[PDB]
């Protein structure tokens, strides 16, 4: 008889592209690509996605948490990823701050990009070290804390001393005060008010000059006195003045200098930020949603195959990689 | 040849028509090799090892553009590498079919004895009827030429 | 007889490097690399290379088109690539602008990097919304339009109101006003003049303060009054004053703030820029030249092989890739 | 062996000296495989898929330097990958020579019948004269041992 | 089979027990191929060709972070590529073992003459005693069947 | 008899990971990875590692060399790599400079990143071209040169003219003055002093405005007069005033503008920097140490294998590449 060894035929079902054989007809193939289906945003199975900076402190926004508002001083959970749900985070508590006239509008979008966000006890530059010796931090009156008691921003000190009148200017140096693997985030600024009010509080009627020099470069402002933008993003119904803020970032071994005239509001406390985490833009989380991957175009998605054919975007977690075309893998014999 | 159950196998064509049996060990081996090749393609989606400080949006456009460029170059190079690896793995999987048939040919070469005529296509001619029982013994590796009156290999003792 | 199967010998002509066989001598090989030969700049077969921003409007430079000069308001063709033929594009029409005292010198080199350059009808910030209510845009007198009639920059409004004298300062907010996939490009500035002339026009004799805050950061200027650089890049023979400009760029969802005292010249119109295109440095196009690829070192080049061995540089189109050494591919049997 | 026309072929060396004929189908197969391999190297020059906003020149030096660095890293990694694919493809092209000769050997193994002596080098000894006509029949696949008085394989019917 | 000295070799098992000899030429070939494969892995650490202006430290954090990101992406992609080349080279080195044994099989196929029985496993039966001297002649390529009273291949002259 | 071809068995010693065979037990394997051992910093066998900018000029710091101090004008060797041993390089000679109130603190860390650091003879902007015609460069008195003779910074000119009193401001344009492949590094600044001293020297009592516009962007300062930080980083025991500096960088074809009022200190000389070199952070070199590679975590290291398994960091020279896991390569037969 005739005894043969070989492989069996069958009908072709898939065509596979090869290096030298062209499109080979095969009896079966595995589809390595899928088209993602949009889902809700949620967690990633492997850990917490930050979403809101302080989810257990109601009545506050992320801008209010980042500014250490008297009533927004809660607990910030650790997260493995975060979602940027606000492109212009807004303030709702305390004295009005002109966040669109500086670089502090994105502060909540800086804190969220790290796994551990820690409030560091202690003033970045102590009150006892200021040139006009008996410096005090004044309560605002538009920052009530819990019981209706006038308070102040945890991160920002409205400073006054023993004298009034124009000065040459004072210089302070702020050094890094976090651990070796932490980045320090400072907030400082200036009080702007009507010239009558600036004279009453500080003894000056003209704009004052503020300068800073940090690794990010030199910053200088001379806030105009009066004709302020309409009051917004505050618990105050009447403010008269406005706060101008500057956000500063220092890493280990770094220093910065702040030259300031009258009206200066100093750092009161600072954030220490540890391990960086991935951040995507998107909607807030759906309560109870869990997925393998957060994509910017698709919300939570699954990874049924290692690759996908759809819209490209950033992604965090156990995500498929983008390819341009469907990819098939031989899982059978070559077709007859 | 085969698919009684399984991609790989043996057949006997003669006075009794064509009988087929399959070798499920070589077939499983081929499926395991294919699975392992896929399992080595699933690692190209896990090439992010370091986590650096990210660049935030709503910053200087040139910086945003450099961050986007880095992500777009990485994504395009990754997609191109994936496409080339898929083409290479499909070529290797198809070539394995001939490697597996060659191994089956050598199995028959030894089991059928010195008197079988090797036709070059992986088919051998034996001077006996081979009807199903013979294919089961071939698949199981228990075929012995002497059971059918065929010459065996000469022993090494002389 | 003896019947053999095999391959035939021949004389070796090439040696090919392999992974484990060393340099294998073969009877033939394909050279996968070439040395590029410099050609003229031209188009890329697949589409228009922008070169000049407005090739059908004679007598104007790219800076005059970008500033929407009264006589330079032509049609901008779409392009798939562009050539940066000017490193310091110059102005030749209208009032003199101190382009080297700001970031507006590269404006023509920003517009050209996008496929579609569109003039957006409408003032970026309407005249009716300025604080000194009856605001008008004055003709320059050094911007004549066609018939000798005094005119103004399409992108820049020389604004005056109902009063004269020093002011505290005014604040305006400019929002994105293009489509979701377009980037908006603004031009704004300040008029500087002799203190006698600034007093005559605006009621002020000292430098005025201008501030802006856009995603690109904070900008501040206090233009000096008098002692101007020698008159250049203008159709004016006598100007007395000078214009200080700032270029601002906004993407979808973004805002910017402009704080301004007297002398402010406001946005009058803006550019909307759509799909980005590759840009290379090089000479203007040769009339009638067509190539497959524009290289920075070589002008238009062909792609006779996929790879080249020459000077590295940027390239646009169906270009060969740079390799370090000649690469040969076996196209024959092993030499005997 | 060959180049009467074509890289691959057959020869007959004996009482009549050496005669040669060539197989242009296997040769064409080799040429097509080489062309396809080159055609898979031509795709690494088209790996730019996304177009991002470009960074303009005459800007802050550190930004210009990062854009330049991205382009230089991409170009160096691409050149290294091209050099390695050329070395790997040349190795695969050379190995194909032995795969093609093996296929020709098996073609002769079947066509020459059970009485041909397989010398292991892809050469067979047959007890007949093979002068040109026999090589044409071998190349065309029409060689039949009985035409020359040689034994064919035993039929499967018994 | 082998390691009298050397990975690759021949053995003779019979009335005299098992004798072994080794082929140091095929062994050296395998060792040289392994060395060359390693020598093609040592080039993946030398892919930096261009030197650009570096980005200095103590500058804007976003710029420093982009420079760090570029270095971290390059390092992660390089490490992943190194891991895949090591896995692929180990697979190719193991497969070469079978390619080398096949070559040794064909050498025996030719040297032992038409009367040797090919058992399919790379083992041949010869009707003579093969005790050490025969293995030296096989390794050296000087084995001649007529020395032992075995048939040689038929000449091409007829 | 039975003559067999094959391979010999032996005991397995290593297991190697493969694509489809799993972990194959083999009789021998080559370890492609090693754990680096920290060594001292030193040279790289292939050439000089710069370390200190001017190793043959004792008594000077790298900041004094970069500032062209009268006694620090030595020879700068060429190097193939450099080590950043100072994160805040300090000045020890000449008049005090407020390096932490500008971008000049890192000047020594810019010069070192190039292979060739050349002092360019000639003033970047000649004295004869200043608006107040008879401009002279005054000796400091706190910059003694060799013999105790009063001198000046080689790179910085303390300029005075024929008049005193407030001015509108002057404008100068600085063009690139190095070769086509060299980058030019300029130093310019302003003298700040007590208002009584600023009046005595320049005829002004108030802060003066300084502006520059280079490819890096716009810079503006108005130095405060008096209340200076404590005297440091100077050979002076009493200085009264302070120097504010700005570092400017120009490439071929580039220009910059400096607008300046009274108190301006002008460019006196400049650096031309040629071929870039790799730079790592680390300790100064050990005298006599030589290694193949300088790593940031490990000092000088050897390359016994092409890959290493340890802490990732930057490296310069014939360095191993980082991998995540031990890698073995088959160098023997498959185990029985
Ligand atoms: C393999 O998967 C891909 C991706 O899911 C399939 O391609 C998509 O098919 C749907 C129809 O079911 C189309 O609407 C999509 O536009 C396709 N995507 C692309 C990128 O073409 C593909 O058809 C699947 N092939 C097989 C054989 O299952
Ligand atoms: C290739 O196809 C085979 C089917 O012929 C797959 O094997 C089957 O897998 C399912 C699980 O999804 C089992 O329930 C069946 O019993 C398997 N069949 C056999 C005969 O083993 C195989 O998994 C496919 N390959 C891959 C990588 O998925
Ligand atoms: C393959 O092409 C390359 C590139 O054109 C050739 O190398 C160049 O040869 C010219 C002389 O004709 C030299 O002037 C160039 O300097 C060479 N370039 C390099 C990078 O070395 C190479 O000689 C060609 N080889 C063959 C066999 O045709
Ligand atoms: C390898 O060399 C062969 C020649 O032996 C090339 O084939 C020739 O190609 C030209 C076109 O350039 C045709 O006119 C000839 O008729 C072809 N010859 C044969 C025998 O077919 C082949 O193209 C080369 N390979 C590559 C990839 O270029
Ligand atoms: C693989 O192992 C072999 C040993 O079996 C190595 O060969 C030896 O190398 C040393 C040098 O280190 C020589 O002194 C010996 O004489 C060699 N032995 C033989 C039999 O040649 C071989 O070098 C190893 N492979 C690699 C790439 O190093
Ligand atoms: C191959 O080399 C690696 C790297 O040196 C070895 O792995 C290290 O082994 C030491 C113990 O000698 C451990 O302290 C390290 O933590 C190991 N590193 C890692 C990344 O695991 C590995 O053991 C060596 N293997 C062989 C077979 O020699």
């Amino acid at each position: 008889d005739k005894i043969c060894a070989g492989v069996a035929s069958g009908k072709g079902t898939h065509r596979v592209e090869t290096i030298t054989k062209g499109e080979v007809l095969v009896t079966n193939a595995i589809n390595m690509t899928h088209t993602p289906t949009s889902g809700p945003f949620g967690d990633l199975k492997t850990g917490n996605v930050r979403d809101k900076l302080c989810p257990t402190c109601t009545g506050c926004t992320d801008m209010d948490v980042a500014l250490m508002t008297p009533t927004c001083n809660g607990v910030i959970p650790e997260a493995i990823a975060a979602i940027q749900h606000e492109n212009r985070p807004l303030q709702s508590k305390c004295n009005p701050i002109l966040h669109d006239l500086g670089n502090t509008r994105q502060l909540p979008n800086l804190l969220r990009k790290y796994k551990k966000i820690r409030k560091s006890s202690g003033i970045a530059f102590p009150l006892a070290s200021y040139a006009d010796q008996p410096v005090i931090s004044n309560p605002s009156g538009n920052c009530r804390d819990g019981n209706g008691v006038e308070s102040e921003f945890g991160s920002l000190l409205w400073l006054t001393g023993n004298t009034k009148g124009a000065i040459t200017g004072e210089t302070i140096t702020i050094t890094h005060q976090c651990n070796n693997d932490e980045v320090m985030v400072l907030v400082w600024g200036a009080w702007a008010d009507l010239s009558a009010t600036m004279n009453t509080i500080y003894g000056v009627t003209t704009p004052q000059t503020y300068v800073s020099n940090f690794p990010s470069g030199r910053f200088s402002m001379s806030p105009f006195l009066g004709n302020f933008p309409a009051l917004a993003e505050t618990e105050a119904t009447t403010a008269t003045g406005r706060i101008y803020l500057r956000m500063e970032v220092l890493e280990s071994g770094q220093r910065g200098t702040i030259q300031y005239q009258r009206g200066f509001m100093g750092p009161g406390k600072f954030w220490c930020l540890s391990e960086p985490i991935p951040v995507v833009k998107g909607a807030v989380k759906t309560n109870g949603a869990v997925s393998d991957c957060l994509h910017e175009v698709y919300g939570g998605i699954s990874k049924p195959t290692p690759f996908y054919t759809g819209n490209r975007g950033k992604s965090v977690g156990n995500c498929p990689k983008w390819v341009r075309k469907p990819l098939l893998v031989v899982n059978g014999t070559k077709a007859r | 040849d085969g698919m009684i159950a399984g991609w790989h196998g043996y057949s006997s064509t003669g006075d009794h028509g064509t009988k087929v049996a399959a070798d499920l060990v070589s077939t499983q081996k081929a499926m395991d090799a294919i699975t392992a090749r896929i399992n080595n393609m699933n690692k190209m989606t896990e090439r992010a090892f370091s986590v650096t400080d990210s660049t935030m949006q709503e910053i200087q456009k040139e910086i945003k553009d450099l961050d986007k460029k880095i992500d777009d170059v990485r994504a395009d190079e990754t997609a191109a590498q994936i496409e080339m690896i898929v083409l290479l793995e499909n070529e290797n999987i198809i070539n394995a079919e001939d490697e597996h048939v060659h191994a089956l040919k050598q199995k028959l070469t030894k089991m059928l004895g010195p008197s079988a005529q090797d036709m070059g296509d992986g088919c051998f001619i034996v001077d006996h009827q081979c009807k199903e029982d013979c294919l089961r013994e071939i698949v199981s590796g228990n075929y012995t030429p002497s059971k059918y009156g065929m010459d065996e290999f000469k022993s090494p003792i002389i």
